[PDB]
Order: structure tokens, then C-alpha cells, then sequence
């Protein structure tokens, strides 16, 4: 045995703040840079130091004193946050907690500047393609100013008054140099701009929506909350949801409801599709689906479980770790249709949650379907039909049992498929808990291990690593076959305090990173560096490689009539994908089905249930201008929009009927 | 192992 796993790299840092930062600059960069600050949560930090490596953490430099006031200030500096640039990688800055100060370099690092600037900086945005541009928002000035720089932070001019909120445009949708802000009006609510030229001539700012109480930015989707006083100031005012797709100017979206709508969530924006939370005055959430770039809102799910400040488990423990609205509800990250939500059926607690899941982006809901054995072998006896299935905790969940270090649902498209969550088989969520895993997209589940663990993925989802929750530890769990099976490997001579398990962003390393501190001693910080490329020792080859869609789950349905394909390594293939993999996916349309068509306006199914065809509605009674080309007139039957169908005889058939023109 | 120390955020 040459061990398969090395020990790269041992690294004490002599540091005792609460908190840590890190950022991985990537590309192939082999820099690491991390912050030791106190606790966000409290406003009166106190001390901080900063961290650089250059050999992927395998020795960290310390360079807080490099952070000072220039030629010769005594005061010592302390920083909040550090930001860098999505645009070019090798750019950092730092800004002091206190003073009207900042800090940048072009040089991962090695040499900074310091400047002093015109407000505090408590939050900057970096634009994601100008490097050089930038913004910086001053909340605690009396008129919450916005600045903006265009030389990476070293000059500043001040553009707006009474930001509430703020955020640059979306490429392509929106023009360069565009900026959203919410402005403050004397009533509660605000105003939504956009403006090309920071916000200089009158000409190029344009409103977006009045009066609102919150908006958001996201893909081709533009969301606020309006509400309105239809009754006038003696009635109930009513609670609405404006959307624009494309940038199509804003109308309000349509409820079909019981109840007052109190509140919404966006939950989740994609494929031209949206997943909304609308919770009612009662502290029901149900979640409704957008139609496809359409505001046609159908419910999908119903209580979901959800927080939020103003509403629901407003009085928990939540509240100490959660300052914005949020659901128990994941995307499976990489795919299209598949979704895993947390139900609430009594009040707030373990035993009232079941976990539900999708694969037709909410079109139908099922319970998860339990391991058949544990990690162990033995049979677990489980029943959908006697009430009983696998459930996930999520942050929610969690953090109402006020357990921080679990793990969320992992997810990733590094690894299409790949599903680990911690979890509990039963009649909800209140038993012991274990590791789950599936790479059937959430279609079936193997106990992985038996504990609460932190758990990530590396080579693209091909190695899985894992350490147990709780106690001080020297065991690194790890498996190369989906968590069929685990090996232990030992990091250290002294077992210590995991803080947690993680891989550069992109999971495509065999590089993993362990954070803790030694038992001995109180808390100090210590990162380990740990290589696993010799536990998959070969490359891969033609051979461990196979084709999988989501579609092979669900019985070869496509999703809209299209799929996606996607060349994974087999399960028990020993092999390496290398840091390059670069993936193959292919995406194509798929013949007709009857799904991929709806009824017409004003047509209807008829009351014959077993056979399920369109017929013109009886109550509407039931045309193209200018016709010269070809009119292709209705059978009843059309296309559910967005649908990318393609070819078949249900197409053939039921498509609508010529008539050249008039 | 401590309810308030050893926390871990990424950029
Ligand atoms: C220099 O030191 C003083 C304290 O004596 C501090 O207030 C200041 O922030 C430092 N430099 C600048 C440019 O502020
Ligand atoms: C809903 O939750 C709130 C806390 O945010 C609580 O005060 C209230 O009693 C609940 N309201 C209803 C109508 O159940
Ligand atoms: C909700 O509660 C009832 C009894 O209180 C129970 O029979 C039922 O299984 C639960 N429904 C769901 C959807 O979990
Ligand atoms: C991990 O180990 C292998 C040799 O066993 C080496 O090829 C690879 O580059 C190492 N990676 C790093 C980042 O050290
Ligand atoms: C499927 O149809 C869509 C729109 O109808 C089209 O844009 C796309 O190219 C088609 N898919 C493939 C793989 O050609």
C-alpha cells in the first residue's frame, strides 16, 4: 500500500476568529485567499487577519500588516469583507469595517494599495465583465447614497440618493453599463429605475414600476411586489405580483385563490418557467408554476414549508439566523425538471415535514422512494402505502432543531444526477438521520452512511468524500462508486474538530480541503490539504463511460418534447475524468406526445374521463388579417407553450387544420 | 464541539 490519499499540505494558522472566508480564485490560478473576521452577526467587529496561498494550500501566508494605513498611521486596520472580480481573477479589494478605506491589487495579492474614499464601504458590486467598474453603497448615511468608480475603486462619483436597493443589468438582456435601483418614496413603498448612463441625463432613466415594496432581477424575469388599495384607504388592500419576461414592460400576474395572498416567493427562475411562493395571512404556502414565459400561474404543491420575517415561523429560533424569506424546496442542479420540497402538515417541527419530489418541474408530486437495504445489508422495511418514505432536511428544517453544520442538499452539475442529502427513512423527518445518496436524479436512493457527515465530491462527481458530525475526528470517509461502499483514510495522527469538507468550485479537482481545530487546545484554525487522486488511480477510457436523461427514469418521457443526454462514468468504474472533462451533454427535441398539447381557447375536455380528446366549449360560441402564405387553422388542440416538440403522428394527426388564405 | 465558533463561508 502506497497510501491512496496524500496529506499535501499541514497548515496552522495562530488564529482564533470566529469566522471564516474563503475564495478559491481558480482558473488554474493555485491561489487561495481567506479572512479571519469576527462574527457578522454582531456590528461591532473587532479584529481581523487575511491569509494568502500560492501553492493550493499547501502553505498560507499571513499579510494583515500588509493592510494598513500607509507611511506611518498607527490605527490598525480591520476588515468586514473582501470582494473580487468575476471578471478578471487576479483582482481583490478589501475594505475597512471602520474606516473610509479600501485596499486593492491587480496581483492575486502580492502587492496592495490603499486608499481612503468618500463613504464606508458596507457594500460594493462588481460588475462582471468591466473589471475596472464597480459600485459602493453607503446604507448608514442618512440619504443611502450609491457611488460608483471606474478605476476599480481608487476614484468615486455619487450617482443616486435614497437607494434602497440596487443591482447592475443582465447581459444580454439589458444594455452594458445598465443599473436597476429601487428608490425610497415618502410613502412605505419605492421606485423602480433603470439607467444606461449612471444615472447622468433625464433621458436615459426609464421607470420601471411605482410604488413597490420589494423587486428582483433574475435571468430574462423581473419580479416586485405591488400592493394596492383597490377598496380605497377604508378596505383591504391587495397584495400583487408584477413579472416581466423578456423586459416587456411589467403587468400583474395572475391567482387563481381562495384566500389573500399576504406575501410572495421566488422561489426559483428557469427555462423561461417560475416557481412562486404565495403565502396567505393564514401561514399557509402554496407554490404555484409559471407557464412558460406566460404570468398563467397554476398551483403545483401545496405547503410548502417556508419561512419568512414578516410571516411564518417569524416566532422561532429561525428568526436569530435568517433576515430574508426562504423555502425548503431544491433545484437539482444541471437538470431541468426535478425538484425536492419539504410539505408541512401541522405546526413547525420535525414530525409534521415530508419530503416530496418532481421530475416534470411540478407537473406531478411524489414521496421519495426508501432504500430497499441499509449501508450494512439488511433489509429496511418501508411502504409508500403504509405512509412511509425518505425525507431530506434542508436549512429550514434544520435550523429549527438549531443544528448549523448539516448539510443541505448537494447538488451540483458538475455531477448531473448526483443527489447526497441528509435524511431519514419513516413516516416524516423525525428520525435518526442518515446519508442518502442517488445518481437517478432523486428516482432511487441507497443508505450511504449511517451518521450526520459533511460530505462533497471531486472529478466531476467520480470521488466522494465525507467526515462524521460531532465529535473531534481523524477519519476522511471516502468512495469512488456512488457510496456503495466507503474507505477510511486517516489525516491526521491526532483526531480533531472538523469545521468542514470542501473542493474548489467546479468540483473538478481530487484536491479536497479540510477546515478545523485541534482538540488540546480552544479554538484555533488549522486547514488541511488532501490529495485523492491515487484512490481512482487511472484515466478513464471509452469504456467507463455510458449514456443517461433524466428521461430513463421517468419512463422515456421528454419534458416540453425535449431531453437532455448526458455522458456519465458508470457507477463501479475505478478511473479518473481529469480536471478537463469537458462534459458532453446533448439536448434535442423528441417526437409528439398527447402532453405536449393543451385545448385551445375556448375548447374543453369532455365529461368521458377514459377517453380524453378537445371539444368546442358550448358557452363560447367559438381568423387571420391580412391573408394572402398559408392559414393554419385549429382542430381544438395546441401546442402547451414552450413545448419544442418535434415530428411523430400525434403530431401528424392532431396538429391544426390549413386553410390557404381566405 | 462549539456551537459558535468555526464558521465557514465561500466567495
Ligand atoms: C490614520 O490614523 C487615524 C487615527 O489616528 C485614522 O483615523 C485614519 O483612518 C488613518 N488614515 C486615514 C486616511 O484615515
Ligand atoms: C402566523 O405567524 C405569526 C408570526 O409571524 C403569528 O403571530 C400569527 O399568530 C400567525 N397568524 C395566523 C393567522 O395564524
Ligand atoms: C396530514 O395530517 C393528517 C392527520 O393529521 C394525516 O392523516 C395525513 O397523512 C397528513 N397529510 C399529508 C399530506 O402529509
Ligand atoms: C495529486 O496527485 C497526483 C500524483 O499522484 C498529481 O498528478 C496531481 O497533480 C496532484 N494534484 C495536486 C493539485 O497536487
Ligand atoms: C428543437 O426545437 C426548437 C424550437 O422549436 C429549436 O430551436 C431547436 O433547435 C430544436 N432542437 C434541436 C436539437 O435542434
Amino acid at each position: 500500500q502506497p497510501e491512496p490519499i496524500k496529506v499535501y499540505g499541514q497548515v496552522s494558522l495562530n488564529d482564533s476568529h470566529n469566522q471564516m472566508v474563503v475564495h478559491w480564485a481558480g482558473e488554474k490560478s493555485n491561489v487561495i485567499v481567506a479572512l479571519a473576521r469576527d462574527s457578522l452577526a454582531l456590528a461591532r467587529p473587532k479584529s481581523s487577519d487575511v491569509y494568502v496561498s500560492y501553492d493550493y494550500g499547501k502553505s498560507f501566508k499571513k499579510i494583515s500588516d500588509k493592510l494598513n494605513f500607509g507611511l506611518g498611521n498607527r490605527s490598525e486596520a480591520v476588515i468586514a469583507q473582501f470582494y473580487h472580480s468575476p471578471a478578471d481573477n487576479k483582482r481583490y479589494i478589501f475594505a475597512d469595517a471602520y474606516a473610509q478605506y479600501l485596499w486593492i491589487t491587480f496581483d492575486f495579492c502580492n502587492t496592495l494599495q490603499g486608499f481612503s474614499i468618500p463613504f464606508r464601504a458596507a457594500d460594493l458590486l462588481l460588475h462582471s465583465k468591466a473589471s475596472n467598474l464597480l459600485l459602493g453603497f453607503d446604507r448608514s448615511h442618512p440619504n443611502k447614497q450609491l457611488w460608483k468608480s471606474d478605476d476599480f475603486g481608487q476614484t468615486w462619483i455619487m450617482i443616486q440618493e435614497h437607494v434602497k436597493s440596487f443591482s447592475w443589468g443582465i447581459d444580454p438582456y439589458d444594455k452594458p453599463n445598465t443599473i436597476y435601483i429601487e428608490r425610497h418614496e415618502p410613502s412605505g413603498y419605492s421606485t423602480v429605475f433603470r439607467s444606461t448612463d449612471f444615472f447622468q441625463s433625464r433621458e436615459n432613466q426609464e421607470v420601471i414600476l411605482e410604488e413597490v415594496r420589494d423587486f428582483q432581477l433574475r435571468d430574462k424575469y423581473m419580479f416586485a411586489t405591488k400592493v394596492v388599495h383597490l377598496l380605497g384607504s377604508e378596505q383591504q388592500s391587495s397584495v400583487q405580483l408584477w413579472v416581466s419576461f423578456g423586459r416587456k414592460p411589467m403587468r400583474a400576474a395572475q391567482f387563481v385563490t381562495r384566500h389573500p395572498i399576504n406575501e410572495y416567493y421566488i422561489a426559483d427562475a428557469s427555462e423561461d418557467q417560475v416557481f412562486v411562493c404565495v403565502s396567505h395571512s393564514n401561514n399557509r404556502t402554496n407554490l404555484y408554476i409559471s407557464e412558460a414565459e406566460g404570468l398563467k400561474f397554476s398551483l403545483s404543491l401545496e405547503n410548502v414549508l417556508y419561512y419568512s420575517p414578516g410571516g411564518a415561523g417569524s416566532d422561532t429560533l429561525v428568526r436569530y439566523f435568517a433576515n430574508e424569506p426562504f423555502a425548503d424546496f431544491h433545484r437539482v442542479e444541471g437538470l431541468q425538471g426535478v425538484y425536492i420540497a419539504t410539505l408541512i402538515n401541522g405546526s413547525m417541527n420535525e414530525e409534521n415535514m415530508r419530503s416530496v419530489i418532481t421530475f416534470d418541474k411540478g407537473g406531478t408530486w411524489e414521496f421519495l422512494q426508501a432504500p430497499a437495504f441499509t449501508g450494512y445489508g439488511e433489509k429496511i422495511n418501508c411502504e409508500l402505502s403504509q405512509g412511509c418514505s425518505l425525507h431530506l432536511a434542508q436549512r429550514l428544517s434544520q435550523l429549527l432543531n438549531l443544528q448549523l453544520r448539516r448539510m443541505p442538499i448537494l447538488s451540483k452539475e458538475s455531477a448531473p444526477g448526483l443527489i447526497i442529502a441528509t435524511g431519514s427513512v419513516g413516516k416524516n423527518l423525525a428520525s435518526k438521520t442518515n446519508v442518502y445518496i442517488s445518481s437517478s436524479a432523486g428516482a432511487r436512493w441507497r443508505e450511504a452512511l449511517p451518521g450526520p457527515h459533511y460530505y462533497t465530491w471531486g472529478d466531476h462527481g467520480g470521488i466522494i468524500t465525507a467526515i462524521a458530525q460531532g465529535m473531534e475526528t481523524n477519519e476522511l470517509k471516502y468512495s469512488t462508486n456512488e457510496g456503495e461502499t466507503w474507505k477510511t483514510f486517516i489525516f491526521s495522527e491526532k483526531p480533531v474538530f472538523v469545521y468542514g469538507l470542501l473542493t474548489e468550485p467546479g468540483e473538478k479537482s481530487t484536491v479536497f480541503t479540510i477546515f478545523g481545530s485541534n482538540k488540546e487546545n480552544v479554538h484555533s484554525w488549522l486547514i488541511l490539504q488532501v490529495n485523492a487522486t491515487d484512490a481512482l488511480g487511472v484515466p478513464c477510457t471509452e469504456n467507463d463511460y455510458k449514456l443517461w436523461s433524466p428521461s430513463d427514469e421517468r419512463g422515456n418521457e421528454c419534458l416540453l418534447g425535449h431531453k437532455t443526454v448526458f455522458k456519465r462514468r458508470t457507477p463501479h468504474a475505478t478511473c479518473f475524468n481529469g480536471e478537463d472533462f469537458d462534459r458532453p451533454v446533448v439536448v434535442s427535441n423528441c417526437s409528439c406526445t398527447r402532453e405536449d398539447y393543451e385545448c385551445d381557447f375556448g375548447f374543453k375536455m369532455s365529461e368521458d374521463l377514459s377517453l380524453e380528446v378537445c371539444v368546442p366549449d358550448p358557452e363560447f360560441s367559438g381568423p387571420p388579417v391580412p391573408c394572402p402564405s398559408t392559414y393554419r387553422r385549429t382542430r381544438g388542440y395546441r401546442k402547451i407553450s414552450g413545448d419544442t416538440c418535434s415530428g411523430g403522428d400525434v403530431e401528424a394527426r392532431l396538429e391544426g387544420e390549413l386553410v390557404p388564405c381566405p | 464541539l462549539p456551537q459558535d465558533r468555526g464558521f465557514l463561508v465561500v466567495q
